[PDB]
RNA sequence: GAAAUUGUGGCGCAAUAGAUAUAGUACCGCAAGGGAAAGAUGAAAAAUUAUAACCAAGCAUAAUAUAGCAAGGACUAACCCCUAUACCUUCUGCAUAAUGAAUUAACUAGAAAUAACUUUGCAAGGAGAGCCAAAGCUAAGACCCCCGAAACCAGACGA
């Protein structure tokens, strides 16, 4: 019976965390200040998808460019699997 | 404004009230259901189903339209032909009453470029403006233009007006140069030398009746007469005239620039115009 | 996983609450209740269309039992009821079949003189006064 | 489906259509938010649409709550003893209004 | 949604651990055809169409768009009663109650978003009052934003902060094509 | 404190007054207030002896004096909703509760 | 353990519901459950049944002794209904009395009163008190409120009206309420009785001058352990009566009740009733 | 398929999920190798207390009564009367005596842009360089599954 008994704790949030409170604070920093930044260099992340949107894919292709050399090589290999995979399934496999 | 006034009335616009306009958001179809469930759009067995459908073009072994047509060269040397952006003399006109492109200076390209009538991009091998006929009647201008390409007609009406056709030659990387100066001064290269017509443009430009600029100059006011001949009018005679001055201007050919020399290096922080000394140095640049 | 199905014993529900007095594991088990339940549901949807009709025939039993008490036949009766312009529906016939059996009886007995009327006009092909409890009221 | 309903037969209480027509309806239990979405058409209907039913139909007497409710609901109780008991949430006016009539 | 890098990810049926032999052979057994133990349909196999990989969400709106967007908003606040103007932010305490006896005082709301510009020009003592104060958020005005706008019940702006703006603002319209991008100098941008 | 405010009881001839301290004429509604410092000045003073601020929403609407003296003779009150729907002719049928 | 909550919330009012169902409590009077105005309730109750009354007239017609007692103990840890409720029973009675002796002349004495009795009796005048919601507004010691004690309530109620609009209106009301529960039922079932082939005879004699033979009209069955025995009721010749039955004496009962009817200006048919 | 040239957290999982992992253990394998499962009190077990219960299938409490896809129309009545050829798939066509499915539980399958359409933005221009532009351009939104061979080859391990 996956349903349960026990209803649970009470889920608190405050909404004026200090992170909530200041979401989106300096982002939009170009159209109002001179352009010396883009809101790309805002956002913090893997370096490979860094103001770069991608697809499934690419993202992959992407990371084995900027990354994959200093990659773990149990790693590795499971990427360029997936890239070969990738492929096959994109540029053949589906419909239209 | 209404909309403003009603807004006095209605909640304050907070996260909660927000809405996209019907229209942008389309409703996502993901196939859970009967309606879009069971073959799920894909049919019925065989290679529609599975996937696995034959590439694109391929029409199941009979052979494909596109190989079954010879071979021809449309598009044999494409990346290795000179391509002009044109600017009808209409548009010019238009730029001219606007502000933009003043014609009191002379009209380089650099200058149509800053006033965003003509756009042009050398990756893609646009190698500069060509003067172009459309707005041949409808025209009173009275200035001089560096321009890549000239028609004859577009050259006339000028000249009657009072100003001065001159064609020049852009290499790519010189073309480049012009069209953004600021980002190569940012580079931090010196000025190059710019390179003369390859071998197949210099007829072109030794010629004056398309006004070269390698052309001798003994002969365009030839040139000048027989145009005033053909299409009417008269040649308004250019030294007695005030802004001659401006008009006699040449831009003597591997400058690039209308003020500054060869190998002169811009320091734009700290504004200062490095120059390079040295004979050799010199010599070089001069070439 | 992200988002599973938190609510589904509900969902579950909805088909067993509608299969709990079927017999044996269509009652109990969700997979065999709903082909069941289905299954009753167009039943019921079905059914609608035959209650009229079982209705209707039985009605017509009702009636030919009562006319058949006094000597005439069902469609007789009705015949000479639609020639008299009395239009009681067969529920109504049926209800005074059973519940007002005096009134039943004039009805049929009403009916007798007007199949005698037709009878008798069958023999003479025309004229003359059309009979008495023949004729028709015109509306205009 | 009529096996599985339980079934019943026409009457009418206590012999209403012979001497007056009695109103069977007591009481509206009006269980509304201050606040929230979900009860906005009931709100509407509280500042409205509510007393000048009261007047039209004096037999009820209604009740309004107004207590910090998720979902609000009307409570409708009646002569014999029975409640129907039934929901308001996110409903506009003019239904809840229907809504109110009916019961 | 611009930020956002969703960091989730789960195991193809190549990625999970081993399962590359076939359980059983295919023909002989009276069970289920398989190939790989860690196929989706097996217990602790392969998730089919699980997220996989951080995945940027990114994307630009034209900078106009945003413009438009943020200025849409200061109308929205004016309209609403809920922008307030200050000739600058100076509390004579510097404490977070006097902050919010005044805000009650004057009506203003729940949250009160505080702009002057710059940041290293703040006067210390609203500085002080904020810092404690949960919803009363000071910002320069190089930060101002929508979602912040929307997020707080006022906007609290100083005449300079307003100027500044309004500088920004407009030179949205009557420009130009950009031609390269606005950090390299022109003769006109600073 | 409190949003409530009854409209005078003279004001058509205070508010004129007023004007007349500030800066008179034939026609005084009509006078266009245009210069920012009078309008300043005007609305202020009123804002001071009214109890009344004029909303910043609606401050580009009033140009003349007579748009202001519009605005000044409408009603504001707080009341609340509850105290409302007890003062709106509550039938005996109706009883309206309060859980807060 | 999975990530929702909504679900969850479900599942516990379900189970909550679940155990109403199955532990229900001891059912509590209206009173003490939440939304409940008194003195609006009663307003409401006066407005419904479309006739006004006195407000402070009324209310005293709900107090009972007992509810008084406990008040008083309650105290220690009104006016009462005596008055109304003996006025409300004995022009109620009366009014019915008339009503009655108004449509049927031909009922004897006995069986009018006992008509009235079971008009007025502990069960349907609760019945009808139920249905109109005055055990609600009732308030006494103990609960479910006894049949006499509501029956009390129902009666000074009706004192209370006649109190205050006046002797007509309260009989209308008799009208529309009480003896509208002798609709469907035939007599007999109000007025039950034991042998009534001694009453038809008085009845007879009372009439006639006259006795009654006692004829089998038609019988199917009889040895069959079903049968269907048609017994008539004939004076001087003619049926007066004649009824049904399993067995002769039962049917010969059944054709002695029909003529008591017969009679007694009541059968089947009847005449409608003016309202 | 190039080059020049240009240039200290989580809208994560939370015990069939998340690592194979409470473990590379147990177990299987000559060996290389394969490779699991499962735990859940309270502040206190130096409180064994007593209640928290109520909820899957399966059972029990509770065997059965003519007749028939398990029901529906009903009916005062559970049956009795009348109506009624399970489902999915695969098929020209299936009650079929064609496939699949004992049942419950949880897990288990549509993911990609060109080109279109849409609604915003700006507009002979658009776009945060490069790209496109004889109304365009920027923007988002919206289409494109899962399971299954016999096989081939590389490198180990076994007489
Ligand atoms: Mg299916
Ligand atoms: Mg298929
Ligand atoms: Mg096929
Ligand atoms: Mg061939
Ligand atoms: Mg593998
Ligand atoms: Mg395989
Ligand atoms: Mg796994
Ligand atoms: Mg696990
Ligand atoms: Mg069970
Ligand atoms: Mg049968
Ligand atoms: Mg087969
Ligand atoms: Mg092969
Ligand atoms: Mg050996």
């Amino acid at each position: 019976i996956g349903i349960r008994l026990t209803l649970p704790p009470p889920k608190v949030v405050d909404r004026w965390n200090e992170k909530r409170a200041m979401f989106g604070v300096y982002d939009n920093i170009g159209i109002l200040g001179n352009f010396e930044k883009h809101p790309k260099e805002l956002i913090r992340g893997p370096i490979w998808l860094r103001g770069w949107k991608g697809n499934e894919l690419q993202r992959c292709i992407r990371k084995r460019k900027m990354v994959g050399s200093r990659m773990f090589a149990d790693d590795l290999h499971n990427l360029n699997k997936r890239i070969r995979y990738l492929y096959k399934h994109f540029n053949r496999h589906g419909k239209f | 404004a209404r909309a403003l006034d009603l807004l006095r009335g209605l909640p304050r616009v907070s996260l909660a009230n927000l809405k996209p306009n019907p229209g942008s958001k389309k409703p996502e179809r993901r196939p859970r259901g009967r309606r879009r469930g069971r073959k799920c759009g894909r049919g019925h067995k065989g290679e529609r189903q599975r996937g696995t459908r034959p590439r694109l073009g391929f029409e199941g072994g009979q052979t494909p339209f596109y190989i079954r047509i010879p071979k021809y060269g449309f598009n044999e040397g494409h990346s290795f032909r000179r391509q002009y952006k044109p600017l009808s003399l209409n548009r010019l006109q238009y730029l001219i009453d606007l502000g933009r492109v003043d014609p009191s200076q002379p009209i380089d390209l650099t200058q149509l470029v800053n006033g965003r009538g003509v756009t042009i991009q050398p990756l893609k091998r646009d190698y500069g403006v060509q003067l172009v006929e459309e707005g041949a009647d409808t025209f009173t201008a009275k200035v001089n233009i560096e321009v890549q390409l000239a028609s004859e007609l577009a050259i006339a009406a000028i000249e009657k007006n009072g100003g001065v056709v001159t064609t020049a030659f852009y290499d790519p990387r010189s073309l480049d140069i012009v069209c953004k100066p600021v980002p190569f001064f940012l580079r931090g290269q010196p000025i190059p030398k710019r390179m003369l017509p390859p071998e197949e443009l210099v007829p072109y430009y030794t010629d004056a009746k398309n006004r070269g600029y390698l052309a001798d100059p003994a002969k365009f006011p030839e040139a000048r007469l027989e145009l005033a001949r053909k299409y009417g009018y008269i040649l308004p005679d250019i030294t007695k005239d005030e802004l001659f001055k401006m008009l006699c201007t040449r831009k003597d050919p591997r400058q690039i620039f209308f003020g500054l020399a060869p190998g002169w290096v811009v320091n734009m922080a700290d504004k200062k115009i490095l120059k390079p000394t040295d004979e050799n140095l010199l010599k070089y640049y001069t070439s | 996983l992200r988002n599973r199905v938190t609510d589904r014993y509900f969902r579950i529900q909805e088909v067993l609450k509608h299969a709990r007095h079927f017999r044996g594991r269509k009652n109990r088990c969700y997979r065999l209740a709903v082909r069941t339940v289905i299954r009753a549901f167009v039943k019921c949807t079905k059914a609608r269309y035959l209650k009229k009709k079982n209705m209707r025939t039985l009605w017509i039993n009702r009636i030919t039992a009562a006319s058949q008490e006094h000597g005439l036949k069902y469609p007789a009766l009705i015949g000479n009821l639609v020639k008299c312009q009395v239009e009681l529906n067969r529920k109504v016939l049926a209800d005074l079949a059973i519940y007002e059996p005096k009134t039943f009886k004039s009805l049929a007995a009403l009916a007798s003189r007007r199949r005698h009327e037709g009878f008798a006009a069958a023999l003479g092909d025309g004229k003359e006064p059309e009979g008495i409890f023949s004729r028709v009221v015109q509306y205009h | 489906t009529a096996r599985g309903t339980p079934s019943r037969f026409l009457a009418s209480v206590l012999h209403n259509g012979l001497g007056r027509y009695v109103q069977q309806l007591q009481r509206l239990s009006f269980s509304v938010s201050r606040d929230g979405a979900s009860s906005r058409g009931a709100r509407e209907f509280v500042e409205r649409e509510v007393i000048d039913f009261a007047r039209r139909n004096p037999g009820v007497v209604i009740y309004v709550n107004s207590r910090p409710c998720c979902v609000p609901r009307v409570v409708a109780e009646y002569l014999n003893g029975a409640v129907r008991e039934e929901s308001i949430h996110c409903k506009s006016v003019e239904e809840i209004s229907t809504l109110v009539q009916k019961l | 949604n611009f930020k956002r890098i969703s960091y989730a990810k789960t195991k193809t049926r190549a990625e999970v651990r081993g399962g590359g032999r076939k359980p059983w052979p295919q023909k002989g057994t009276g069970r289920a055809r398989h190939g790989s133990i860690r196929s989706p349909l097996w217990r602790g196999g392969g998730v089919a169409h699980g997220p996989r990989g951080p995945t940027s969400y990114y994307y630009m709106l034209p900078m106009k768009v945003r413009a438009l967007g943020l200025k849409v908003a200061l109308t929205v606040k004016l309209a609403q009663d809920d922008l307030h103007i200050m000739d600058s932010l100076e509390l004579p305490t510097g404490d977070p109650q006097y902050l919010t006896e005044l805000a009650h005082y004057r009506r203003w709301g729940d949250s009160v978003l505080l702009v002057d510009l710059t940041h290293e020009e703040m006067p210390q003592s609203i500085v002080e009052a904020t810092s404690r104060l949960k919803t009363f958020n000071l910002i320069p005005a190089v930060g101002l934003n929508v979602h912040s706008m929307l997020k707080h019940q006022t906007l609290v702006l100083t005449l300079p902060t307003v100027a500044f703006l309004e500088d920004k603002l407009l030179w949205q319209d009557s420009r130009y094509r950009p031609l390269y991008p606005f950090s390299l100098p022109y003769s006109d941008f600073p | 404190r409190s949003r409530a405010y009854t409209p005078p009881e003279d004001l058509q001839s205070r508010l004129e007054s007023y004007v007349k301290e500030v800066f008179l004429p034939s026609n005084w509604q009509d006078i266009s207030l245009e210069d920012s410092r009078l309008k300043f000045n005007l609305l202020a003073h009123l804002a001071d002896d009214l109890g009344h601020v004029v909303p910043n929403s609606r401050l580009h609407q009033m140009c003349r004096v007579r748009d202001v003296l519009d605005f000044y003779n409408v009603p504001i009150q707080d009341r609340s909703k509850f105290d409302e729907l007890s003062a709106s002719n509550l039938p005996p049928n109706l009883k309206i509760t309060w859980s807060y | 353990v999975k990530k929702g909550f909504r679900a969850a919330f479900r599942f516990q009012k379900e189970l909550e519901r679940q155990r109403l169902l199955r532990c229900p409590p001891p059912p509590v009077r209206r009173s003490e459950k939440p939304n409940w105005d008194y003195h609006a309730e009663i307003q409401a109750f006066g407005h419904r049944l479309q006739e006004n009354f006195s407000l402070d007239l009324l209310k005293t017609a709900f107090v009972n002794s007992c509810y008084i007692k406990s008040e008083e103990a309650k105290r220690q840890q009104l006016k009462s209904n005596q008055e109304l409720s003996e006025q409300g029973t004995s022009f109620s009675q009366t009014c019915l009395t008339q009503f009655l002796e108004d449509e049927y002349p031909d009922m004897p004495t006995e069986g009018i009163k006992n008509l009235v009795d079971f008009l007025t009796g502990e069960e349907v005048v609760c019945h009808v008190a139920r249905n109109l919601a005055v055990e609600q507004l009732t308030l006494s010691e103990e609960f479910p409120v006894p049949p006499a004690v509501l029956q009390q309530t129902f009666f000074a109620v009706i004192g209370a009206l006649l109190q205050s609009s006046g002797p007509e209106r309260t009989a209308l009301f008799i009208r529309d309420f009480l003896i509208t529960q002798m609709t469907g039922k035939e007599l007999f079932e109000m007025w039950k009785i034991i042998n009534p082939m001694g009453l038809l005879v008085e009845e007879l004699k009372k009439r006639n001058v006259s006795a009654p033979e006692s004829r089998l009209t038609r019988q199917s069955g009889g040895t069959t352990a079903l049968p269907l025995y048609f017994v008539g009721l004939y004076c001087d010749k003619k049926l007066i009566a004649e009824g049904p039955g399993e067995t002769v004496l039962v049917a010969e009962e059944e054709a002695a009740r029909v003529a008591l009817r017969k009679l007694y200006g009541f059968t089947e048919n009847r005449r409608p009733w003016n309202y």
